[PDB]
């Protein structure tokens, strides 16, 4: 349901 | 939050999200107090009896958001935690009594017009606004209905409870660090807070200084809307020495 | 951060810091038996 986020936030 | 509207934008600059990174799911809801303190309900990050136990590692926080589900490019910042802090005497297992938590930031945010903090409230704002009759102000992107989730913010403004009428809506032993906010069943108003808001701050506006103070922050209740019962908070000025601690004993 | 705040704390780039009010501060306000 969220929308994928820069990946660069969960390392 | 039940029968509540949507929000506008910059109306709660201070609301935070708590996203967890797998899955990918709105955990809670939080304030930001400082550039780099979040403030939360403890029970949000620990509770044993369903085994929850998160660590700065499983969560990330959005600041800045309105819409729930959507990566808002340019308008929401993401941080990362670096320590969490519970009250050492948080009672998960009896009344969740010290509901509070607080959120060091890996780097400070800077502000914007959507990111905002808010102010925390000393002993005479509290001793004017904490009183049965005025309303206060919670937010989140929680549950619409008991059992119908919102796509934006939503907002309800609840009128703060009587201690008494608090406790004799339930068995549950209520301390000096809650309130209750709510409509009684004959104010044919509703309102609550529900799933998923948790975390978020109920504020009031000070009609001395125009300023918003977080007054307490969404704990429990038995349902969410249900005529008779009453949302639960708990009461920041009770533990603001705490947080004072804390953070300068950790930072700032 | 700690009492009263943090300085520039609650006052809203979009409202306080332009004198636009939202449409339910009103509410609040008058329950504290009316604010001017
Ligand atoms: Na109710
Ligand atoms: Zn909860
Ligand atoms: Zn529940």
């Amino acid at each position: 349901d969220f929308e994928e986020i820069p990946e660069e936030y969960l390392q | 939050i039940v029968e509540g509207s949507d929000a506008e934008i910059g109306m709660s600059p201070w609301q935070v999200m708590l996203f967890r990174k797998s899955p990918q799911e709105l955990l809670c809801g939080a304030s930001l107090i400082s550039d780099r303190w979040v403030l939360t309900a403890a029970h949000c990050l620990l509770y044993p009896p369903w085994d929850k136990n998160f660590t700065e590692n499983d969560l990330l926080v959005r600041i800045g958001k309105h819409s729930r589900t959507r990566y808002e490019r340019n308008i929401e910042k993401i941080s990362m935690l670096e320590k969490i802090y519970i009250h050492p005497r948080y009672n998960w297992r009896e009344n969740l009594d010290r509901d509070i938590a607080l959120m060091k930031l890996k780097k400070p945010v800077a502000f914007s017009d959507y990111i905002h903090p808010v102010c925390l409230p000393d002993r005479e704002t509290a001793a004017s606004l904490l009183q049965a009759g005025y309303k206060g102000r919670v937010t989140g992107w929680g549950n619409l209905k008991e059992t119908g989730q919102p796509s934006v913010l939503q907002v309800v403004n609840l009128p703060i409870v009587e201690r008494p009428v608090c406790k004799d809506s339930t068995r549950i032993r209520i301390t000096d660090n809650m309130f209750c906010a709510g409509y009684k069943p004959d104010e044919g108003k509703r309102g609550d807070a529900c799933e998923g808001d948790s975390g978020g701050p109920f504020v009031m506006k000070s009609p001395f200084n125009n300023r918003w103070y977080q007054m307490g922050i969404v704990s429990w209740g038995e349902g969410c809307d249900r005529d008779g019962k009453y949302g639960f908070y708990t009461h920041v000025f009770r533990l603001k020495k705490w947080i004072q601690k804390v953070i300068d004993q950790f930072g700032e | 951060t700690f009492g009263s705040g943090e300085a520039d704390c609650g006052l809203r780039p979009l409202f306080e810091k332009k004198s636009l009010e939202d449409k339910t501060e009103r509410e609040l306000l008058e329950s504290y038996i009316d604010g001017r």
